[PDB]
């Protein structure tokens, strides 16, 4: 291996006004959307489940 | 502390309304539930 | 038994860490890491308060060990005095980043 | 422009996903324990893994790449870790309390003795002793790793860090084996209850510590660490020692004196 | 960054006192009414 | 004989609010004594003390329960 | 204590590697040797349905709800005794 | 039992409860003083235009308000501890009676000689006989001999409950797997009430305790008749 | 932009704002719960007809008021907004983790509301003691949901504690020593050390309960050799520090409110106020068993706990008098905040003293588990924390918003609340002496008078909360912007205007070492 920090430092300090979590590129944007979708969706799911368990199924 | 006069003065009439409404927002719902208590207990 | 391969701060430090590291080498303190030593605080020898604007908040600890700190805005212009002990402070504006 | 050495972090979505991931995980355990469905638990464990990854990714970005870790920001992180580790010790203390409480006053139901009537403890001179020499040895090799890093020796830092990770895994495997070969279970009363839950959480910690060590391994491979600034490794080594110590306590308390 | 000053450092709008009232009435009104309904809920299951 | 028992006396070995071990100790003692007598050819009336005591102290359900378990061969205690 | 060795003139990387290979690892060798020696399957004891063991207040959330998570048939009896 | 508009403790039935009554009078006096002193002092600081806003020295007055309270504490501790160790004194009882908490009733067991035992339930409000106390009456009372040193052993066969009788100054938690001892001794005959003192479920509020204290002779006939 | 600021924040002021919002909302829920509790006791007989429901209500009321109202408002709201400003710090040490501490609460709260929705809810008491809390007496999700809510609220606070301690130790002006920091900051740091040490034990505790209920462990199950008492030790080992954790921050705000409206530049005997809080914190860790006097403990043990518990009054006294000493010779400003702070001083003392009555194992035997205990903590905790919270709130509202309250309405709010809480809780002292137990949905007929009154008092307080809402609407509706604030030389937090800019202390303060 060789040292490639400098490249990563240049990339990440590049003045594009992007928040660090999206500063790496398009991949960052995907990962994010995946994570947020799962969270929001899963949460929407739990609400549903809570609604189900709220009532007796005799 | 010192402050400038109300940029949007709330007149007395406007406070009776604001108050009245604050109160009803607490009282009506609980009031409804509580009023229909007998109807819930056995149903 | 020995060898190399590990970057040094000198070689790899970047951003603000690097800035602070280099300034510290020149004996400077642009990012207020050190506590400023006070002068005699007289009218002739006031406390020089660096600043990058035309006002900075000053906290005066009138006497050693006091638990209460006196806070006030020091403006650019004629030196001012702590409302408590009256020691003097004068704002010396601008620069830092060339 | 700011004239202090502290770090103002950019608006981040991680805290919200980590929060929701927590909701999904707890809600998920509830779904599992009571309505037999691992769906939620599945989703939650995932978004949690995602949050942890991205969150600490950004921290590496903020530090190694953007240079936001001034000696002052690093000082604070030192505090935070020590404080964290401390809360972890208080957690374990609740379990050591529970063990001691039960083992010192064995009720009639156990036959009023310890170990309880019908429990045949593991010989501490066997695998438990090996496990101990394994964690103790990993403590030495990680110190050699730290000193290699500080002395600028990349090869030996990686070598020693490797050995450390290998020992961590070895321990986890041995423990896994012990868990299976054990004549007692978690349902076997308070003895089983305290044995498995204490060694259980400790074991999970060993896995977390191992993971943390591995991350340091890769970051080192990618040269992120300078001979003088390597907090991620520092924290992982503190956490590793914490873990090693919790083991010495478990070994003496539950495995030895408790037999 | 974001808007600064009186009525700007809050996640709700104070531009209209009446809309403000309705928002506040709902916010607090909802939290106060929750127990009353959870109870009614628990009484209507059995 | 040497009896005329009203209730279980204070026992200096169990001076606290927690009498659980007291009951249990006399329950064991009685049955240990009972097994010793019946075995070597002797009389169970000697074990009368422990019997009176544990009977006075132990709740019915515990005794009932411990008995069922001695029968079942699942008594945790050593007798 | 002071151990029985010596160094201390300067505790550095060469020394800790000296300890990793000259002491820590050999200890893991001996303890590995010892363990994979005293191992061997010990004759499982007679089952006895003691009420303080094999607890079941709620069925496990897995399998048939009656086997423990790391159930070993060879040594872990169920509430009704060992398995086939 | 308590009466309408009662302010303090139910009249002491045993000598210990008497002891606590006094101890509470002693303590409550102190509570009144301090709470009134402070209330007063506040009104004092707020009733004057005279001011003094410069730095005031503390290392002197702190001695006063550290030594005084410490003393007042010791003045409560003494009688509190004397009474505590007194309750613990070895007493050698004449009878041992056990009680078991159940959801939602109490069972009692007098097993010194005979194997006597029964369940004690709250008399429903609809099944109350004229003059009887709502929520307080039980079908089977705990008949006990007045003027005697009795040993109560408390426990439970399900959740937690707590066996309490205010008049006698009694309250022992009913814990399953455990046998809690407490001694009782009534200086007078009569009926003595109490309630479950640990949330045990839906009917925690409806599982009272009623003690019937009578002369030994009547207790024995009661015992035989109850077999 | 809305979402970036309010969901992805890393700003200490914004975050403290969410906390204040969350807490206010929680407070409404906790209040509805309380009004339910007293409605049931409002007259003899049953109102709800379902005592499991009543038990669930009483359990929720406690959890809500403690975990969702008090802690959030104090450490979360006032803690975040004020601490950074008071030490001239740019923001909290870990401004990101700080956002998660906040977001863990709505999920934690959701879990709680769920436990009451599913099954028959958890009517176990906020102490959640097994076996009543076990899978047999409380079978179903409810208790498990509750245990989880606590895990969330717990990680939120344990993290929040790591933040404040780090912030306060590491982010003060290079020249400022710990003994040059305001009292509110000391109060928060100490509260945080308590949280750091106590929550993990509670955590361990409720985890053991969870496994007893779902993994067939027998920690608190005698059948397995367990012991329900063990749970109480673990729960209370946290529970006591927790009660101190609930009042300490209020001590901080009171010191500041009193020094300020006394027209003073500093609190009487600062180092004495610091020693007080430290001691209280320390002692608050070695007195937990006074919650267990009736479980049947050794007499010696009970003697120790009676003694340890009383010593706490010494440092606590020093604080009381120093507040009176701060009022001494000041130019008294009869502001609404001052009134709350005065109410606090009296009421807190009362409750604290009854707490001294209860420290006596002997008297406790008769008082334990009765309404005397309910009157003690509603005086110290409920009146204490709430009063401090109300004081800190009206004091710093203009600072947080930039607007002013109508002082007259606020004084009326204080008046109504004062009458309301005493008429609600004073008569409970009587009910407790005469023996009416806690956690009862109904009481023997003799207790009718006092229970009727107390419930009427509960309503007055309601009127006070409704009014409080309206008052806040009026501040925001009228829009009187702040111009001038007094004594800023000794109240740093007021120095950057009202409200202060998003980022403050971009350029640190100047402080000479001399
Ligand atoms: C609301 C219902 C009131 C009912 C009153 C009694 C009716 C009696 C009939 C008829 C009266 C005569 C016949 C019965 C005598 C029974 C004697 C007994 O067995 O004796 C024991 C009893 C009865 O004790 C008494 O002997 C009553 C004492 C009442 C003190 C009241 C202070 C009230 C202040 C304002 C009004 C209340 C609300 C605000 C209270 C604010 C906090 C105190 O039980 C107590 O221990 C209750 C109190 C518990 C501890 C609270 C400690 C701090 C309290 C106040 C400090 C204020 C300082 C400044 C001075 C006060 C400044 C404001
Ligand atoms: C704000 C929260 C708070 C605070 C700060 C306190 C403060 C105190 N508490 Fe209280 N307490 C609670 C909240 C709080 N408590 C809660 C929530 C419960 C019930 C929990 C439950 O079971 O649900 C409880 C329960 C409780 C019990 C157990 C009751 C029982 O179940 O039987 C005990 C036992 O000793 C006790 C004692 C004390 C004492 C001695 C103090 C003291 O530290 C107070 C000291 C202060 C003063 C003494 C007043 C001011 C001082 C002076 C003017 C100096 C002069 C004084 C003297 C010389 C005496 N508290
Ligand atoms: C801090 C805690 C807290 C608070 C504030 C309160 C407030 C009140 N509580 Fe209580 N309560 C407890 C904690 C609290 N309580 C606890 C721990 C228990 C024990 C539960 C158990 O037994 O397990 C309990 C138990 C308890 C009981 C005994 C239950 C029983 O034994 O059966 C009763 C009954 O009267 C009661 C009543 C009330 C009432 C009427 C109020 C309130 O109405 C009093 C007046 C208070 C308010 C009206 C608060 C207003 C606050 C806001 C509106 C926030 C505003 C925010 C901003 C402005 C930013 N509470
Ligand atoms: C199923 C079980 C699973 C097993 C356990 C799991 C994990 C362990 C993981 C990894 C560790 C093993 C070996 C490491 C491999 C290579 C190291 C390469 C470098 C090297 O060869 O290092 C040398 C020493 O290593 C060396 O003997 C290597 C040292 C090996 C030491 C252990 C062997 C013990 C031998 C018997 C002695 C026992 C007697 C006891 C005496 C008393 C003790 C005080 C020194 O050389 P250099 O010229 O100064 O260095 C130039 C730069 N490298
Ligand atoms: C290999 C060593 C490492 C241990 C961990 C590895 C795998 C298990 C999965 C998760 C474990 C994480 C923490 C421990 C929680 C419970 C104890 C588990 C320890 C363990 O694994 O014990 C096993 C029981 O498994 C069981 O029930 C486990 C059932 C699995 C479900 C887990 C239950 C989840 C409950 C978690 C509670 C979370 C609360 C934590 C809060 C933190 C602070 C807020 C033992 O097996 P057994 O057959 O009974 O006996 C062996 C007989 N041959
Ligand atoms: C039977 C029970 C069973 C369970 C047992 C389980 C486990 C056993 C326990 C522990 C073993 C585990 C791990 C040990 C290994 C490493 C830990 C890390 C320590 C380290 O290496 O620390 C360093 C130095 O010491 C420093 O921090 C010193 C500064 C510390 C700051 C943080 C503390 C602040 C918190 C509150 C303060 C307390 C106040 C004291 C006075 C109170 C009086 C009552 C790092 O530097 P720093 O932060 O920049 O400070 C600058 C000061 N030099
Ligand atoms: C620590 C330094 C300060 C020193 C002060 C001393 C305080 C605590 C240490 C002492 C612990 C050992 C004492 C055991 C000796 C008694 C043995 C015993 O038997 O005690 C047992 C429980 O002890 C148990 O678990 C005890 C379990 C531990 C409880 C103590 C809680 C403190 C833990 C938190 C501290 C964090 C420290 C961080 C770690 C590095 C059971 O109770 P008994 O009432 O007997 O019931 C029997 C009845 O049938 C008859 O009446
Ligand atoms: C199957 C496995 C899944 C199990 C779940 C948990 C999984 C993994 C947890 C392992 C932890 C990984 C954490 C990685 C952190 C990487 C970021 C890092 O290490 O960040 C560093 C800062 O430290 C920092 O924030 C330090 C950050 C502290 C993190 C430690 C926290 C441990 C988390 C434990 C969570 C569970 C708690 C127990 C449950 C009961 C960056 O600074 P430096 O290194 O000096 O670099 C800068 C130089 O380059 C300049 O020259
Ligand atoms: C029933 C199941 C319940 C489950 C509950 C689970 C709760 C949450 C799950 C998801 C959380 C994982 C997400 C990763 C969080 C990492 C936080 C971190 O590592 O935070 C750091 C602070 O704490 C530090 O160092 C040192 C502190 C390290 C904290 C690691 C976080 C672990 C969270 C678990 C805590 C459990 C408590 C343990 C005791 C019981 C960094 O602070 P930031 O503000 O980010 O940045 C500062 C910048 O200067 C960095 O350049
Ligand atoms: C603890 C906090 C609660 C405090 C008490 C609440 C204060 C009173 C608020 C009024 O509440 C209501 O008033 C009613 C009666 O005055 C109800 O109307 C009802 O009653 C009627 C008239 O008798 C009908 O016309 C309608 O159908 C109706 O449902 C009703 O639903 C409810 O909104
Ligand atoms: C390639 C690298 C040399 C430095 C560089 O990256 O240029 C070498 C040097 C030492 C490291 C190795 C160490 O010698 C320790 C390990 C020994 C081997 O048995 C497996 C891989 C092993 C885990 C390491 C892999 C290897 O790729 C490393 C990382
Ligand atoms: C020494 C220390 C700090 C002094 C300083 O450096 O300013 C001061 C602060 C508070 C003081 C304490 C508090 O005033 C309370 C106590 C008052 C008594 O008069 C003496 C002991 C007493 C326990 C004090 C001891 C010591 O003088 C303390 C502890
Ligand atoms: C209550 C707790 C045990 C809890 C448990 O059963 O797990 C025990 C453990 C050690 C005990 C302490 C120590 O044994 C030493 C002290 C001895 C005295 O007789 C009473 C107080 C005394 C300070 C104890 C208080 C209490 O009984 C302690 C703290
Ligand atoms: Cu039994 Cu309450
Ligand atoms: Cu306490
Ligand atoms: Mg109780
Ligand atoms: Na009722
Ligand atoms: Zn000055
Ligand atoms: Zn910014
Ligand atoms: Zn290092």
């Amino acid at each position: 291996f060789e040292n490639r920090v400098a490249e990563k430092q240049k990339l990440f300090q590049e003045d594009n006004g992007l928040p660090v979590h999206l500063k790496g590129g398009a991949t960052d944007n995907i990962l994010y959307r995946v994570t947020m979708t799962l969270c929001l969706g899963g949460t929407l799911y739990s609400l549903y489940c809570l609604g189900w368990a709220s009532f007796p199924h005799k | 502390i010192t402050a400038k006069p109300a940029k949007t003065p709330t007149s007395p009439k406007e406070q009776a309304i604001g108050l009245s409404v604050t109160f009803l927002s607490f009282l009506l719902p609980a009031g409804w539930v509580l009023y229909h208590l007998d109807n819930y207990k056995k149903s | 038994a020995s060898g190399g391969g590990v970057p040094t701060d000198e070689e790899q430090a970047t951003g603000l860490e690097r800035e602070v590291m280099l300034a510290a080498r020149k004996g400077q303190d642009p990012y207020n890491i050190l506590a400023p030593k006070a002068t005699s605080g007289t009218k002739e020898d006031p406390n020089l308060v660096p600043s990058i604007t035309n006002k900075r908040i000053v906290g005066c600890i009138c006497e050693e060990d006091n638990s209460t700190v006196i806070w006030f805005w020091l403006h650019k212009g004629e030196a001012q005095r702590c409302p408590s002990c009256g020691t003097h402070y004068k704002l010396v504006p601008h620069q830092l980043a060339h | 422009h700011q004239t202090h050495a502290y770090h103002m972090v950019n608006p981040s979505p991680w805290p919200l996903t980590g929060a929701l991931s927590a909701l999904l995980m707890t809600s998920g355990l509830t779904m599992w324990f009571h309505f037999n469905s691992m769906t939620l638990l599945m989703i939650g464990l995932t978004t949690n893994m995602l949050t942890m990854y991205q969150w600490w990714r950004d921290v590496i970005r903020e530090s190694t790449f953007q240079g936001h870790h001034t000696p002052a920001v690093q000082k604070g992180l030192r505090y935070g870790m020590i404080l964290f580790i401390i809360s972890e010790v208080l957690f374990f203390t609740g379990f050591f309390w529970a063990f001691y409480h039960s083992s010192l006053a064995p009720t009639p139901e156990l036959g009023g003795c310890w170990p309880p009537t019908g429990i045949h403890p593991l010989n501490p001179l066997e695998v438990p002793l090996l496990n101990t020499s394994v964690l103790l040895a990993s403590g030495v090799s990680i110190t050699w790793a730290h000193h290699s890093l500080m002395e600028g020796d990349r090869k030996h830092m990686l070598q020693a860090l490797f050995i450390t990770i290998t020992l961590g895994v070895y321990f986890t495997l041995l423990q896994a084996s012990e868990y299976y070969e054990a004549p007692f279970t978690i349902s076997d009363g308070v003895y089983g209850s305290t044995f498995f839950v204490a060694t259980g959480f400790h074991g999970l910690h060993v896995i977390i510590g191992s993971t943390f060590l591995i991350v340091c391994f890769f970051r080192q491979l990618k040269f992120h660490f300078t001979s003088n600034h390597h907090f991620g490794f520092e924290a992982a080594a503190w956490y590793w020692h914490f873990v090693d110590v919790v083991w010495l306590f478990l070994y003496v308390s539950i495995y030895w004196w408790g037999s | 960054h974001y808007e600064e000053g009186p009525g700007k450092n809050i996640p709700f709008s104070v531009e209209n006192k009446w809309r403000l009232l309705a928002m506040m009435t709902l916010f607090f009104g909802s939290g106060f009414a929750a127990p009353f309904f959870i109870v009614r809920h628990q009484l209507l299951k059995k | 004989k040497i009896k005329n028992y009203q209730t279980a006396p204070f026992d200096s070995r169990f001076p606290n609010q927690n009498q659980t071990r007291n009951c249990w100790q006399n329950y064991l003692d009685f049955h240990r004594c009972e097994k010793a007598m019946t075995a070597k050819g002797g009389d169970v009336s000697v074990c009368e003390w422990y019997r009176r005591v544990y009977k006075s102290l132990c709740p019915i359900s515990w005794v009932s329960t411990w008995d069922d378990r001695r029968a079942e061969g699942t008594f945790p205690g050593k007798i | 204590a002071s151990a029985a060795k010596g160094d201390h003139g300067g505790t550095g990387a060469r020394t800790w590697r000296f300890l990793t290979f000259g002491l820590a690892l050999p200890s893991v060798a001996l303890c590995t040797l010892n363990s994979w020696l005293h191992s061997g399957h010990r004759e499982r004891p007679a089952f006895i349905p003691y009420h303080h063991l094999r607890i079941r207040t709620k069925p496990f959330s897995w399998g048939d709800g009656n086997h423990t998570f790391f159930h070993n048939p060879r040594v872990n009896p169920l509430p009704t005794g060992y398995e086939k | 039992m308590a009466y309408p508009m009662q302010l303090g403790f139910q009249d002491a039935t045993s000598p210990i409860m008497e002891e606590l009554l006094h101890f509470h009078d002693h303590t409550l006096m102190i509570v009144f003083l301090i709470s009134s002193l402070v209330l007063y002092i506040i009104s004092l600081m707020l009733t004057t235009k005279l001011t003094h806003t410069s730095t005031m020295d503390a290392q002197e007055v702190e001695t006063i308000w550290t030594i005084l309270p410490a003393i007042i504490l010791i003045l409560i501790a003494l009688p509190s501890l004397r009474i505590l160790y007194m309750m613990d004194e070895i007493n050698n009882p004449s009878l041992t009676v056990k009680t078991m908490g159940h959801q939602w009733y109490w069972s009692y067991e007098y097993t010194d000689y005979e194997d006597l035992s029964f369940d004690s339930y709250m008399i429903p409000t609809s099944e109350l006989k004229p003059g009887e106390l709502r929520l307080l009456e039980v079908d089977n009372r705990v008949v006990l001999p007045m003027e005697m040193t009795i040993r109560m052993l408390v426990s439970s066969e399900d959740v937690l409950h707590s066996w309490a009788v205010p008049s006698l100054g009694l309250k022992t938690d009913a814990i399953p797997g455990r046998l809690n001892q407490t001694t009782l001794m009534s200086s007078r005959p009569g009926l003595y009430y109490g309630q479950c003192s640990e949330i045990c479920g839906s009917n925690h509020s409806f599982m009272p305790i009623v003690l019937e204290l009578v002369p030994l002779k009547y207790f024995e006939k009661w015992s035989a008749s109850m077999l | 932009m809305f979402i970036n600021r309010w969901l992805f924040s890393t700003n200490h002021k914004d975050i403290g704002t969410l906390y204040l919002l969350f807490g206010a909302w929680a407070g409404m829920v906790g209040t509805a719960l309380s009004l339910l509790i007293r409605a049931e006791l409002g007259q003899p007989g049953t109102l709800l007809g379902d005592d499991q429901i009543y038990n669930v209500v009483v359990t929720a009321h406690a959890f809500v008021m403690i975990f969702f109202m008090v802690m959030p408002i104090m450490i979360g709201g006032f803690g975040n907004w004020l601490v950074p400003l008071m030490i001239g710090a740019p923001d909290m040490a870990f401004p990101r983790m700080n956002n998660m501490s906040f977001w863990l609460l709505p999920p934690s709260f959701l879990l709680l509301l769920a436990s009451s929705m599913v099954e028959a809810g958890a009517g176990t008491g906020w102490t959640v003691y097994p076996p009543l809390a076990g899978n047999l007496a409380h079978a179903g999700a409810s208790v498990d949901l509750t245990i989880f809510s606590l895990h969330l609220a717990g990680v939120s606070s344990i993290l929040g504690a790591i933040n404040f301690i780090t912030t306060i130790i590491n982010m003060k002006p290079p020249a400022m020593s710990q003994y040059q920091t305001p009292l509110f900051v000391w109060s928060v740091m100490i509260t945080a050390v308590l949280l750091l040490l106590s929550l993990p034990v509670l955590a361990a505790g409720i985890t053991m309960l969870l496994t007893d209920r779902n993994l067939n462990t027998t920690f608190f199950d005698p059948a397995g050799g367990g012991d329900p008492i063990l749970y109480q030790h673990l729960f209370w080992f946290f529970g006591h520090p927790e009660v101190y954790i609930l009042i300490l921050p209020g001590f901080g705000m009171i010191s500041h409110i009193v020094t300020y409206y006394s027209g003073k530049k500093e609190p009487f005997g600062y180092m004495g106020m610091v020693w007080a809080m430290m001691s209280i914190g320390f002692l608050g860790f070695i007195v937990w068993a006074h919650h267990m006097f009736t479980v049947g403990m050794d007499v010696d043990t009970r003697a120790y706990f009676t003694s340890a518990t009383m010593i706490i009054a010494i440092p606590t006294g020093v604080k009381v008098f120093s507040w009176l000493a701060t009022l001494h010779g000041g130019n008294i400003k009869w502001s609404p905040a001052m009134m709350w702070a005065l109410g606090f001083i009296f009421l807190f003392t009362v409750g604290g003293l009854t707490g001294i009555v209860l420290a006596n194992s002997s008297l406790d035997i008769v008082l334990h588990d009765t309404y005397y205990v309910v009157a003690h903590f509603h005086y110290v905790l409920s009146m204490g924390a709430v009063f401090a919270i109300m004081g800190g709130f009206v004091h710093w509202f203009p600072l947080f918003s930039g607007y002013t309250l109508n002082d007259t309405w606020a004084k009326i709010h204080f008046a109504i609340m004062f009458v309301g809480v005493n008429m609600t809780f004073f008569p409970q002292h009587f009910l407790g002496l005469s023996g009416m137990p806690r956690r009862y949905s109904d009481y023997p007929d003799a207790y009718t008078m006092w229970n009727t009154i107390s419930s009427m008092g509960s309503f007055i307080s309601l009127t006070a909360v409704m009014l409080m809402v309206f008052i806040i609407w009026e501040a925001f509706a009228s829009k009187r912007e702040v111009l001038t604030v007094d004594l800023t030389t000794t109240n740093l937090e007021w120095l950057n205007g009202c409200p202060p800019p998003y980022h403050t202390f971009e350029e640190p303060t100047y402080v000479n070492l001399k």
